[PDB]
């Protein structure tokens, strides 16, 4: 193939301007909030690209450390909150190997400094299905939009 | 502070509780998935 996964390079340009994965909201942050919040260090933002000197970004993740906590003991994690494939490569499998790319970053930096698992932002119910579909545990009530996979089921992915 | 605080309910809390002591085998999907990261 043609297509690479790589986090964004502090000192390249990006085609970003034609993406359409047909959600507004993910265009739009790609377009405008992404490359400013990766370089600020508020999230790393990993990309799906055609491997050219143009490169022309198809698909975006973006990582974020982060931890759950309860009401009324403390866990460190990752949580994924942006995942986005282009309308072109929709129904080829590439936004499930962005989320098989982003355990295998997760499970490298539990292996460094020790992360116990990575959480997910579900909005809508598609996505809600689309992680469930990769084994994600979905959570209830307050924390709806959030779904986990432990490290160690990551572990098991790229061990087994 | 984009879901980098995750504050869970008590059955929220006890899901996670239980997927770190009985941890979920991976899928046929997700499998998949990884035999595509292989190859790049
Ligand atoms: C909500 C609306 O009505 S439109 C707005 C769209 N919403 C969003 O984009 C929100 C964020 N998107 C997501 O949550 C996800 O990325 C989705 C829902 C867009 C799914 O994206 P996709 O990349 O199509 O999913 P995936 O990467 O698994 O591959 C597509 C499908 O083809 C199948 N597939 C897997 N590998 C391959 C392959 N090599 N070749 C062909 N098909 C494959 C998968 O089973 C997958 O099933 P799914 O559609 O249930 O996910
Ligand atoms: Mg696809």
């Amino acid at each position: 193939d043609d297509l690479t996964i790589e986090i964004l390079t502090d000192d390249a340009d990006y085609d970003l301007q034609r993406f359409d994965c047909g959600e507004e909201a993910l265009n739009l942050f790609l377009t405008t909030h992404l490359v400013r919040q990766h370089r600020n260090k508020i999230l790393r933002a990993y990309i799906l690209c055609r491997n050219t000197p143009e490169r022309q970004v198809l698909g975006y993740y973006t990582l974020c450390g982060s931890c759950f906590e309860r009401a009324a003991k403390n866990i460190p994690s990752v949580t994924l909150g942006r995942l986005a494939i282009d309308r072109s490569l929709q129904g080829q499998g590439w936004g499930a190997t962005l989320v098989a790319h982003a355990m295998n970053v997760v499970w490298s930096a539990s292996l460094a400094v020790g992360i116990h698992g990575l959480f997910v932002e579900a909005l809508n119910e598609k996505a809600h299905t689309f992680f469930k579909s990769l084994g994600f545990i979905p959570l209830v009530g307050e924390n709806e939009n959030a779904l986990f996979f432990p490290t160690k089921s990551i572990e098991l992915l790229f061990t087994q | 502070e984009q879901h980098r605080r995750v504050i869970l309910n008590e059955e929220s809390w006890t899901r996670v509780m239980d997927a770190l002591s009985n941890p979920p085998s991976p899928g046929e999907k997700l499998k998949r998935a990884a035999k595509r990261l292989q190859g790049m």
